[PDB]
Parts: structure tokens; C-alpha cells; sequence
């Protein structure tokens, strides 16, 4: 029940007297309550990991055992909620104590306890009916949007024997009780789910909605499916990624950044607004944070992604399409370097441990559409969204061939432009989507002529890399005319059409319409520059690509201007209004050319 | 007019060093009015070694606080050859204290072959066995410990709090 | 004769500022070095031995 | 209170580098500090490093040369590390320990806080938006640092990394205390920024903490931290504004290398410890502005990356905590050019939402984006010049090798006593602009170019 404190070494507590505690359940080490999990034991020892500074524990002090491992309170009082590595309230930590520091040890309810919350039950249960787990046995309006489905934990099951009317509530006053062989158990509002272990569900089926990003990459690119694992300023393409998704719950964490961009989450995410039926609302009524910095302890950093993940899969079993974006993977595996490194275990590379290929692999094998546990008919997913951040420049760290093998979308950063800003660049030597062959249905439903500009698109790209090896060992003297346009729209596409500043208001999201009206712009002066070449070549009036940058200089501008765009302030038919009379300006100015 | 520009600017520097001289004197004359103030603070605590029966129930407690800070089989006190017959008389009364505290034994002795100086005004300096281990509590080792933790309010009660610490009392 | 008369006459305002203040926190001294010494010597008095962690 | 007496030891079982290794100490608290006091009779301090049941280890700072096994004291204070601060330290010259060297008194302490640092919460801090002036048109037009951003000054050996720092201290202001930290420097750089802030006679608002490069090592693991507590001190309690110097942060990690190489960690990336990350990531981000408290910490840290590599750990690991980095070169020192700033790795993360409408001018945050794109192609014109000679260029790239001439020396280059404002380096950033004709500026739209182009 009691333990003491046998020796220190920064985060790792050694404490004597403790002979049946299991692995990986939580302490109380030291005076003031500083959680502790517990990840060795030595006959009588065990040896504890602390999610707080340990300065000041001497020996002696005593380590209270708690009967359970490391687990979040998934309840209602989610939705709009900051919370740390632990889930503790960032919020309510900054009221109760009316000061800006977070204090050692400090204990509060990751939920609060006095509000009430209106409930309303299933319709289609009774006292006496049997509810087994996931059974969902009332319905909460958290708020205006996201209603919030009161389910039975999994591995519970019964008869219920007494159900709450429809009330006010607080998520300690006892809802059901159901009868089982004998015992009877009382149930609240608020289940208790361990961060590390996967919450059951019946089947996983495939998916093949489109998860519709902001960017120009990866929407037509490589592009990414309603419960596919992607991984990718790597840190303001990542919450420019979370703020305009069309999910249901939006799940941001952060593993480890800076301090002062935390303070811009938290200033732009309440006052970001979306459209509902009619009225506009804000984000934060759909979206909760979890909020590490780097200045925060290196256990309670591993652990941010885990109470992220299990977020995310308590609003997937409602049947929610949430969507996580996991901020910093690169930072995470940072934790799990300096944590095995204060217990002297043998690294495999670069530092890292050898089971960077399966904690990475327990975080994105929780993902994708899924046919929930449970009776009431219910059909949730999860997309998760990476954020690889490799050290140094180079592609060859033991975090990102860890994810290769894992994730099903990966877009990288160019090798060249890595420590210059050009953003975003593509990499094609790792650069994939697997979603490619699964989208071409939802392709020519909607957009259906989308596809044959994208292999062109492509093959503009992949004839330029090639060009570009040998313009830098012979430079443009074994260059027909016909190849120095492809030299020329790939450079008017990668700085264009690639490139997006996602921190300009008219950038920050590019609808699917807008971004196939720039690519049918581009392809289509592609059409017509060739055709403008290839017509001439042999006899004289020979129009080279030298003869039509001289008099489409205007043009060519023009075409670079179609970024500038804003899909707000202008329309959807008044963008369209303004790409089609590039089209008839472009058309009209190679006749002026033949 | 180069030597114009040079005759100026050294003399920002003499203006600067004239300024800075100026604020090193001031914080040496309010050192030494704490000088003065702990100065004043060891006589008036030599006038608490007389009346031998204040001084008496100081010891008492001064020679417990030793014993509870080791908790060893065998101690040994150290003091002066004045106040060796309150020494012993203090050591007698923690005995029945510290025994049915903590539930030990123990063995106390007191040193007659090397004393304390007779300069040091007061206290107790109590030893272990093998004499490794030693709490220094006299009167000057607790005033000069309970002193350094008490110049925040000296300070502020001296020579007026400060006007622009406006936060955190 | 401007920059050795402007040095010397200002370094009396040097002089003539800490006068000032080094008289100003000596006469606040004596007020109240008996609130402190009322303090420092009944806490030095106030011994009370413990044993914290067992 | 600590009203009990501290225990005094004589158990010193073992001596090994940079340690000292007790033995029959009674309950000790871990990050300590012990006064050691050697046989001849002079005085060391020391932090315990780890305990273990009735032994601990305690991290001598001055190095334990001379500790003995028989006669060595080892007082234990019962208390981790509190500096004593105050208003009146700002105009006194410290060591790296905290003792005076300005011969004059010790800090009569207001407060004793935890140099460690507690952790601000997230949810009640202000975001940095407010744009610091700093005259420097390579670090302001392109660079922007608002107060309360961590940013570091990345250099190497011998470049002028110390002048472009004092520069800034000259130059910063809106569109105010110093806490100057130097770890291992030399004698020369503490006779500079000491020489430069008598001249301003700023003196009065200056608190600086020197490490030389004879003074221990040990004690630079701390004076970063005795720093930064001050910092916190002056800005969160006494309301002012602060900038804090921390030079060579190289000869910090230097000495926390050296205090995990006899201790025998897990060693990390270039024999670095493996907790690097957290701990520079303790001191960068004590930093920033809080809700209800009108001061801030605006920090410029200086490294010194060895053989001029920016994938060495010691700046690659400031580049995950700090926000933007500034670029100090070589190749632009050879070339006479000061500050010499490479604006093509250099970074201000709180650049976007600093500038703009309302804060600086209109078309701040569109010049930028436009001087970026003309340096980062016409660098690249230039390495297509050494293959094909100087004939093979087209005319439209007769002028991007036009513009390298002219960014690199009207714009880049300012000399140590021009404090340029920020509009004054907007309308230089034009005239490098009319160097292309309108139809190549591709990163400005259309809303810009018809009123600020034609002059």
C-alpha cells in the first residue's frame, strides 16, 4: 500500500518496500504527490519513471501506490479543453490557483465536477434490458454541435436495474447500475480507459472517403484518405493542416515545441469560426488540445501522444469522424532516446532504442475507419497526421525509415531545400501515397478531369529532375526547344503552384476546385507553349521558348498571380469567373504568336 | 577633430565610472549598517548567556536539537569549560525526551580533552562515535543561519520595502 | 576649459547626490532596529528539535 | 524555515573527476548544495547529483583538486540552490558562482528563487507580437524579433558575433534592463561588452554574470540559470523589460559533456549527453511575455558552431527549442562585409504575425518574401556562371547577378553605427526591387506593386 523512497537520479526514482506492485501503474512519489509510473522491478525495489522534476525528494519520502496503470477520464467537459501530457487542465489550473505557474505535484480533476450536464437516454433501452459494452445508454448535448454519447466501458455487461430520468447532472451522480451473475455494479458518466491499451472495437473496415487537407501537396499530390496515416516550417504546416479539416472532432497535440507557439494555438484555435447550418461557430466547441512544451519533463512528453490517441478514440466509438494531428514525432522519439538512456539500455542507432519500430508502430496502427463496438449501428474513424522533424537535414534518422514502413501517405521535404525555406518541396525519392489507386472513383465523380492533369503534372516534374542533373553539367546547349519549356513549368509550378505560404490569409486554405482551376491553367499553357514550338520547329519562324517569354511576359505573371486568390473574399463561380479569361487570354496570345 | 570625437567620448566613460562609484558606495554604507545590525544582535545574545536560567532552558532545547538531527548509538558533546555545569545539566533533561522519542538507545558522553574556545558565547557542538559526522548549533551558527533566511524582511523592514516589486507580495 | 570645468562641477552633484541617501537609509536604520532585533534574537531563542522523514 | 542545524560530514568515500562521493549522510535531498571546505582550508560549493539509500554524489563546481578522503568537510545545507535577487543588482559585474567582482558588496536579497526555473503555464501566456526595432536591416527587414522571442546568434570562431550583439543592445527598442551572461569567454570579449555599456553609460540597467575562460567549468552549468532567474525576477515581479546575452552557449554544453563523461551516462548524438535536449530546452524557454504582467524576456543566445557545421548538435538542438535562428557566416566576413548574415538559413518564426498592417506598413511581409526569392535564385545564377562562363546568360539573368551587388552591400552591409529604422529599410528593400522589371516579382501580388513599386 506504502512505499519509500530508496535513491534518485533526475526522472528516475529507485523506491524500496514495494513487493506486489505491477508494471507500468502509477505512484505518488515524494511529499507532494508527484505522479510516477513504474517500469522495472528488482525483488523488493522498483524502479519508477516521474512525470515532474524530481529536485528536492530525499530518501525516505514516501511512494503512495495507486491500484492502476496510466489512464484518462473520458467523459463529457472534453470538447474545448487544454490539457498536458497527463491530462491535467491547463485551464483550471489557471483559476484555482490565480497564479501563472504550474505548481509540483498539483492535483486536480482532469474533468470538472460541479458542472451539470443535461441527460437524456437511448429511447430504445429499459429497466430490465441486457447492455453489454459500448452500448450507448444516454446522450449528453455537450454543447451546440458535438452531442455527447454516454457509453458503457468495454468488458462490462448486465442487466440494467436503474437508469437516470432526464436531468441535470454531474458526472459523479450515478446514472446505471446494472445487475451481473451476482454482483451489481453502479456506473457514472466518466469512464477510466488506459492510454496504452487499444479500446476494442468489432471489425475495421477500408476506407475510401477523402480526408480533404488545405494544401495545394498532398490534396492533389499524394493525397490522403479518411483514416489514412500521413507524416510530413514542418510546425506551421502541421496547425495549418488542423485548422481547416472537415472532420467532426479535431484533436490537436503538440509533443514537445516551443513555448510562444503555444501561445499561437491557443490565440488563433478560440478565435477560428466554422459554418454550421445557417449560424457560424467556433472550432473550440469540436476541438480539444493537448499542450506540451518542450520546458515540460521528458516522461510526461512520451506520454502526450498516447493521451492524444485515446482522446481520439473515445469520440471515434461514438461514431465521429475525428481527426488527430500529432505534432512533433520526431520529438517524441526524442523522449523515448533520453528516457531509455537514464536506464542504460543498449541502443540500436543513432541513440535510438530498437523498439522505435514498434512504439511508432502502437501510435499509427490505431487509425482508420472502423464499424464500432456496440448496438446502436455506429461507424467511427480516425485519421492521424504525423509530424517527422529529422535532425540535422538528413532523411537517413532512425525516425523517419521507422515510419516508411508504417504510414500509408509520406511527403518529405527536398534534401536541397531543407535549411533555405521553399515550402513545401516533395522529395520523390521517399514520396508516396498509397491512396492514389482508392480515389479514382471519388476522382471522375466530381472533378473528372482531375486525373489526366495530375500524370501530366507529374511528368512534368519527373522529366525536370532529370533535365536538372545535366543543365548542371552542360547547361542548356543540349536542350531542344521543346525541353526548355519543361525546364519552364516546372519552375512556374514548384514556385507557384507547390509552394504555399500557409501563413497568408489567401493561402491558409485552398479549396479542391481552386486547386484543380490552377492546375488546368498551367497544363493548359503547357498545351499550348508545345504546340507553339513543335508547329515551327523545322522551317524558319522557329518560335523558341526565348521568343515566348518575351511577348507573354505579361502572362506568365499572371498565371504566378492565380495564388493570390482569396476563396472568401472572392467566390467559388468568381474565381472560376477569373481563371477562364486567363484561359481566353492565353489562347489568345499564341494566335497572335502563329 | 578626430581627437575632438576622442576627448568626448572618453568622457562618457568618466562620466559613467563617476556614476558607478557613486552607487558602490551607497550599498557598502547599507552593509555596513547590516554589519552593525548582526554586530549589535551577538552582544545582546551575550547578554542571554548570563541570567543561567534562560541560557539554561536554551541549552536544553540547543542540546536536543543535536541529538534529533543524528540519530547515532553514541554522541558526544563538545563545549565550553564555563558552562559545563549547565551542559550536563541540559544533556540529563533530553534523555527522558529522545529515548521514548523515536523509540533508540543511545550513549551520551561529553568531551574533557579538547573544549570549545572560550570565545565562543554559548552552545553545544554535538560529535558522533567516531566523530565523522557533527551538528554545529552554538548561538553564532544559528545566528548566522536563521540571519541569511531573514534578509528579505530586514531589508524590507530597515530601509523600506521596495516601490517596483509589484507582484509576489 | 569646458570639459574639465563640466566634469569636476558635475562630480559635486555626484558627491552631493549620495550625501543625500546615505543619510536618508542611516535614519531609517535607527527607527526600527529593534523591530528586527526583537525578531532575530526571539527566533535564535526559539529552538525545537523534530525528526522529519522517521 | 530551515531552523534545524546542518549536519557537517567527514565521509568522503570516494573522489573521481568532477565527483565527490559521500557516504553515511542521513536522508539527503537530491540537487542539494554542500559547502566543501578542503584541507588547506579554502571553500568549494557542490549540487548533489544522485542518492542512493546513505551515499550521495555531489558535482563539485570549482573542480575537486586537492579533495581528500580524511579531513574534507562537506557541510549539507538541507536546501537546493537559491540565488538571492534583487532591483539593486542591475549595475553590479558577477562571476559565474554569483560572487561580486566589482569590488564592491554582496546582494542584500528581496526574495530567494529556485534557479532551476518552475515552469509558466501554457494556457496564461501572452503571444510575442510586438515587433523589437533592432536597426540591423538583415535581421529587421527580413528577420523581425518581437520581445519575448528566444533567438540565437549563430557564428563560429572569430567572426564578429560579439559586435553584432552589441549592436543590438545599442539599437533595440519599439516600433528596458539588460542581463548580460558570459560562459567561458576570454579576457577580450568581457573587456568589450563591459567597455561598450560604460560608453553608452547604460551601465545602470546592465547585470552581468562572467565566466571567463579560466574561471571553473562547472560553475557554467549554472550561470545561464543565475541569469535567467534574475531575468524572471526583473520581468515578472518588477515589470521591466529584458534582454538576455548569452554568450557562447557552445562553452555550456562543453561543461555539461564533461559533467556526464565521468559520471558514465548514455552517451547521445557527437558524445553529447542524451538529456541535452531538456536542458537547453530549461534554459531557452524561460522566455516570453504572461497574462497580467507587464514585462518580458526577449533572448538572444550566441553560439559558436564547430567547423561552421549547422547539422552539429549544438545547433541543430537550439533550432527545435528557439524561434528563427539568426545566421552568422564566413564567406561574407572574408568578404568585408559587416554584419556578414546569411539570410538564406536565417529564421524568424515570429516574423508572420509581427508585421503587416497596422503594426510596421503594408507591404512589410510582401518585400521579404520577394528579397528571399531574388537572393536564393541569383545565388544559385552564380554557381551556373562557374560552369558556363560568363557568356551563356540570358538578360534576365544578367540581372539577378545584378541584384547580389547590391543586396549584399547596400542592404546586408550597414556598419556598426547606423541605426536604420524599419522604414528606412523598406525603402532600400524597394530600390533593390526596381532592379527587375514588374513582371517578374512573383511573390507580390497585384495590391502592392500598384502603389509601392513605381518611384
Amino acid at each position: 500500500t506504502f512505499g519509500y523512497v530508496h535513491g534518485v537520479s533526475g526522472p528516475v526514482v529507485t523506491a524500496c518496500d514495494m513487493a506486489g506492485a505491477a508494471m507500468y501503474e502509477l505512484v505518488r512519489v515524494g511529499h507532494s504527490e508527484l505522479v510516477g509510473e513504474i517500469i522495472r522491478l528488482e525483488g523488493d525495489m522498483a524502479t519508477i519513471q516521474v512525470y515532474e522534476e524530481t529536485s528536492g525528494v530525499s530518501v525516505g519520502d514516501p511512494v503512495l501506490r495507486t491500484g492502476k496503470p496510466l489512464s484518462v477520464e473520458l467523459g463529457p467537459g472534453i470538447m474545448g479543453a487544454i490539457f498536458d501530457g497527463i491530462q491535467r487542465p491547463l485551464s483550471d489550473i489557471s483559476s484555482q490557483t490565480q497564479s501563472i505557474y504550474i505548481p509540483r505535484g498539483v492535483n486536480v480533476s482532469a474533468l470538472s465536477r460541479d458542472v451539470k450536464w443535461d441527460f437524456t437516454p437511448c429511447k430504445n433501452l429499459r429497466v430490465g434490458s441486457h447492455i453489454t459494452g459500448g452500448d450507448i445508454y444516454g446522450i449528453v448535448n455537450e454543447n451546440s454541435l458535438i452531442k455527447h454519447k454516454i457509453m458503457l466501458p468495454p468488458r462490462n455487461r448486465g442487466t440494467v436495474t436503474y437508469i437516470a430520468p432526464p436531468g441535470n447532472y454531474d458526472t459523479s451522480d450515478v446514472v446505471l447500475e446494472l445487475e451481473f451473475e451476482g454482483i451489481k455494479e453502479k456506473f457514472s458518466m466518466v469512464q477510466v480507459w488506459p492510454v496504452r491499451q487499444v479500446r476494442p472495437v468489432t471489425e475495421k473496415l477500408p476506407a475510401n472517403h477523402p480526408l480533404l487537407t488545405g494544401q495545394r501537396v498532398l490534396d492533389a499530390l499524394f493525397p490522403c484518405v479518411q483514416g489514412g496515416t500521413t507524416a510530413i516550417g514542418k510546425t506551421v504546416i502541421s496547425q495549418s493542416l488542423s485548422k481547416y479539416s472537415n472532420s467532426d472532432v479535431i484533436i490537436y497535440v503538440g509533443c514537445g515545441e516551443r513555448g510562444n507557439e503555444m501561445s499561437e494555438v491557443l490565440r488563433d484555435f478560440p478565435e477560428l469560426t466554422m459554418e454550421v447550418d445557417g449560424k457560424v461557430e467556433s472550432i473550440m466547441k469540436r476541438t480539444a488540445l493537448v499542450a506540451n512544451t518542450s520546458n515540460m519533463p521528458v516522461a510526461a512528453r512520451e506520454a502526450s501522444i498516447y493521451t492524444g490517441i485515446t482522446l481520439s478514440e473515445y469520440f471515434r466509438d461514438m461514431g465521429y469522424h475525428v481527426s488527430m494531428m500529432a505534432d512533433s514525432t520526431s520529438r517524441w522519439a526524442e523522449a523515448l532516446r533520453e528516457i531509455s538512456g537514464r536506464l542504460a539500455e543498449m541502443p540500436a542507432d543513432s541513440g535510438y532504442p530498437a523498439y522505435l519500430g514498434a512504439r511508432l508502430a502502437s501510435f499509427y496502427e490505431r487509425a482508420g475507419r472502423v464499424k464500432c463496438l456496440g448496438n446502436p449501428e455506429r461507424e467511427g474513424s480516425v485519421s492521424i497526421v504525423g509530424a517527422v522533424s529529422p535532425p540535422g537535414g538528413d532523411f537517413s534518422d532512425p525516425v523517419t525509415s521507422a515510419t516508411l514502413g508504417i504510414v500509408q501517405v509520406f511527403w518529405g521535404l527536398d534534401k536541397k531545400l531543407a535549411q533555405r525555406k521553399h515550402f513545401p518541396s516533395v522529395n520523390w525519392l521517399i514520396s508516396y501515397s498509397k491512396y492514389m489507386r482508392a480515389l479514382d472513383e471519388y476522382y471522375d465523380k466530381h472533378f473528372t478531369e482531375f486525373v489526366p492533369l495530375r500524370t501530366k503534372a507529374k511528368e512534368i516534374l519527373q522529366e525536370e529532375e532529370d533535365l536538372a542533373e545535366i543543365v548542371q553539367l552542360v547547361g542548356k546547349a543540349s536542350l531542344a526547344e521543346t525541353d526548355k519549356i519543361t525546364l519552364e513549368v516546372a519552375k512556374l509550378i514548384k514556385d507557384d503552384f507547390l509552394q504555399q505560404n500557409g501563413y497568408t490569409p489567401y493561402d491558409r486554405f485552398c479549396p479542391f476546385y481552386k486547386t484543380v482551376g490552377m492546375l488546368s491553367n498551367m497544363i493548359a499553357f503547357y498545351d499550348m507553349a508545345r504546340r507553339a514550338v513543335e508547329t515551327t520547329a523545322q522551317s524558319d519562324n522557329k518560335i523558341t521558348w526565348s521568343i515566348i517569354r518575351e511577348h507573354m511576359g505579361e502572362i506568365l505573371y499572371k498565371l504566378s498571380s492565380m495564388k493570390f486568390k482569396d476563396p472568401v473574399k472572392d467566390g467559388e463561380a468568381k474565381i472560376k469567373a477569373d481563371y477562364a479569361q486567363l484561359l481566353e487570354d492565353m489562347q489568345n496570345a499564341f494566335r497572335s504568336l502563329e | 577633430e578626430k581627437k575632438e570625437k576622442q576627448i568626448e567620448q572618453q568622457k562618457k566613460i568618466q562620466m559613467s565610472n563617476l556614476m558607478n562609484q557613486a552607487r558602490l558606495k551607497v550599498l557598502r554604507a547599507r552593509d555596513d549598517l547590516i554589519t552593525d545590525l548582526l554586530n549589535e544582535a551577538k552582544q545582546r545574545l551575550s547578554k542571554v548567556v548570563k541570567d543561567t536560567t534562560r541560557y539554561q532552558v536554551l541549552l536544553d532545547g540547543l542540546v536536543l536539537q543535536g541529538l534529533y538531527q543524528l540519530l547515532e548509538p553514541r554522541m558526544i558533546v563538545r563545549c565550553r569549560k564555563q558552562d559545563f555545569p549547565l551542559v550536563k545539566a541540559a544533556v540529563q533533561k533530553a534523555i527522558p525526551v529522545y529515548k521514548v522519542a523515536t523509540k533508540r538507545d543511545v550513549d551520551v558522553q561529553i568531551d574533557q580533552e579538547a573544549y570549545l574556545p572560550e570565545e565562543i558565547a554559548g552552545g553545544v557542538e554535538i560529535y558522533n562515535g567516531d566523530r565523522k559526522i557533527k551538528v554545529s548549533n552554538t548561538l553564532e551558527s544559528r545566528l548566522d543561519l536563521i540571519a541569511q533566511q531573514m534578509m528579505p524582511e530586514v531589508r524590507g523592514a530597515l530601509f523600506g520595502a521596495n516601490a517596483n516589486r509589484k507582484f509576489l507580495d | 576649459q569646458a570639459a574639465m570645468g563640466s566634469q569636476g562641477n558635475l562630480s559635486a552633484e555626484v558627491e552631493q547626490a549620495t550625501r543625500r541617501q546615505v543619510q536618508g537609509m542611516q535614519s531609517s536604520q535607527q527607527r526600527n532596529r529593534e523591530r528586527v532585533l526583537a525578531q532575530l534574537l526571539g527566533m535564535v531563542c526559539d529552538v525545537r528539535p523534530q525528526v522529519h522523514p522517521n | 524555515y530551515l531552523s534545524q542545524p546542518r549536519l557537517t560530514y567527514k565521509t568522503v568515500s570516494g573522489v573521481n573527476g568532477p565527483l565527490v562521493i559521500l557516504d553515511h549522510v542521513k536522508f539527503p535531498r537530491y540537487a542539494e548544495i554542500v559547502h566543501l571546505t578542503l584541507p588547506d582550508g579554502t571553500k568549494r560549493s557542490g549540487q548533489v547529483l544522485e542518492v542512493s539509500g546513505s551515499k550521495a554524489v555531489v558535482q563539485v563546481f570549482e573542480g575537486t583538486s586537492g579533495i581528500d578522503a580524511k579531513k574534507t568537510s562537506c557541510e549539507f545545507t538541507g536546501d537546493i540552490l537559491r540565488t538571492p535577487v534583487s532591483e539593486d543588482m542591475l549595475g553590479r559585474v558577477f562571476n559565474g558562482s554569483g560572487k561580486p567582482i566589482d569590488r564592491g558588496p554582496v546582494v542584500l536579497a528581496e526574495d530567494f528563487l529556485d534557479i532551476m526555473g518552475q515552469p509558466i503555464n501554457p494556457q496564461c501566456r501572452i503571444y510575442p507580437e510586438e515587433m523589437i526595432q533592432t536597426g540591423i536591416s538583415a535581421i529587421d527587414g527580413m528577420n523581425s524579433i518581437a520581445r519575448g522571442q528566444k533567438i540565437p546568434i549563430f557564428s563560429a570562431a572569430g567572426l564578429p558575433h560579439n559586435e553584432i550583439a552589441a549592436q543590438i543592445c545599442r539599437q533595440a527598442g519599439l516600433v528596458f534592463a539588460i542581463v548580460f551572461a558570459a560562459m567561458g569567454v576570454n579576457m577580450e570579449t568581457a573587456r568589450f561588452f563591459k567597455s561598450d555599456f560604460e560608453e553608452n553609460g547604460s551601465m545602470d540597467n546592465v547585470c552581468l554574470f562572467l565566466n571567463l575562460a579560466n574561471d571553473p567549468t562547472i560553475e557554467r552549468i549554472i550561470t545561464p540559470r543565475l541569469a535567467l532567474t534574475t531575468a524572471e525576477f526583473l520581468a515578472y515581479q518588477c515589470e521591466k523589460h529584458v534582454l538576455v546575452i548569452l554568450t557562447d552557449m557552445s562553452s555550456y554544453a562543453e561543461a555539461l559533456r564533461e559533467v556526464s563523461a565521468a559520471r558514465e551516462e548514455v552517451p547521445g548524438r557527437r558524445g553529447f549527453p542524451g538529456y541535452m535536449y531538456t536542458d537547453l530546452a530549461t534554459i531557452y524557454e524561460r522566455a516570453g511575455r504572461v497574462e497580467g504582467r507587464n514585462g518580458s524576456i526577449t533572448q538572444i543566445p550566441i553560439l559558436t558552431m564547430p567547423n561552421d557545421d549547422i547539422t552539429h548538435p549544438i545547433p541543430d538542438l537550439t533550432g527545435y527549442i528557439t524561434e528563427g535562428q539568426i545566421y552568422v557566416d564566413r564567406q561574407l566576413h572574408n568578404r568585408q562585409i559587416y554584419p556578414p548574415i546569411n539570410v538564406l538559413p536565417s529564421l524568424s518564426r515570429l516574423m508572420k504575425s509581427a508585421i503587416g498592417e497596422g503594426m510596421t506598413r503594408k507591404d512589410h511581409a510582401d518585400v521579404s518574401n520577394q528579397l528571399y526569392a531574388c537572393y536564393a535564385i541569383g545565388k544559385d545564377v552564380q554557381a551556373m556562371k562557374a560552369v558556363v562562363g560568363e557568356e551563356a546568360l540570358t538578360s534576365d539573368d544578367l540581372l539577378y547577378l545584378e541584384f547580389l551587388q547590391k543586396f549584399e552591400r547596400n542592404f546586408i552591409a550597414q556598419g556598426p553605427y547606423e541605426n536604420r529604422t524599419v522604414y528606412e529599410t523598406l525603402d532600400i528593400g524597394w530600390q533593390l526591387l526596381r532592379i527587375f522589371p514588374k513582371e517578374m516579382l512573383k511573390r507580390i501580388p497585384q495590391s502592392t506593386l500598384s502603389e509601392f513599386y513605381p518611384r
